[PDB]
């Protein structure tokens, strides 16, 4: 609780490139980074193709 | 077609989706709990139904 989200948010802002979090402790599904062969039905990308996706720019702060 | 264009689409898995939604509708939901049941309710609908992971959602649902 040192405000490392929130730091992390200023930074991004005074960087100027768009920002975004991801948690990743306790994770255990790798396949959240990986997603699907998309063989799979309704299978999804990796979170991070998401979040590109949804930042809408190829250099955010991860 | 008749199954279909009736009006009937989008009536799939249903019977994991609705007749648990109205499960806890007579229950007074905590906002925890609700939100649990909404992930858990999307993660089921976008694994295919006929997978072990998607009954391993079912069954933590149940
Ligand atoms: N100097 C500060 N200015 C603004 N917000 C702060 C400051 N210090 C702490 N916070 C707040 O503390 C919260 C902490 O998040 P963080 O420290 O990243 O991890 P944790 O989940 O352990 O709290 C943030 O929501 C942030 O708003």
């Amino acid at each position: 609780g040192v405000g490392k989200t929130s730091i992390a948010r200023s930074i991004a802002r005074a960087l100027n490139r768009e920002y975004f979090r991801f948690s990743v402790g306790g994770m255990t599904d790798v396949a959240e980074i990986k997603g699907h062969r998309r063989t799979y039905v309704g299978a999804m990308p990796g979170k991070i193709i998401q979040c590109l996706k949804k930042t809408k720019t190829e250099n955010p702060l991860i | 077609i008749i199954k279909k264009e009736l009006g009937l689409e989008k009536d799939d898995k249903d019977a994991i989706e609705e007749k648990f939604r109205e499960r806890l509708k007579e229950l007074v939901v905590p906002k925890h709990v609700m939100d649990v049941v909404d992930e858990e309710l999307s993660k089921l609908g976008l694994l295919d139904n006929h997978s072990s992971e998607f009954n391993v959602t079912r069954n933590y649902l149940d």
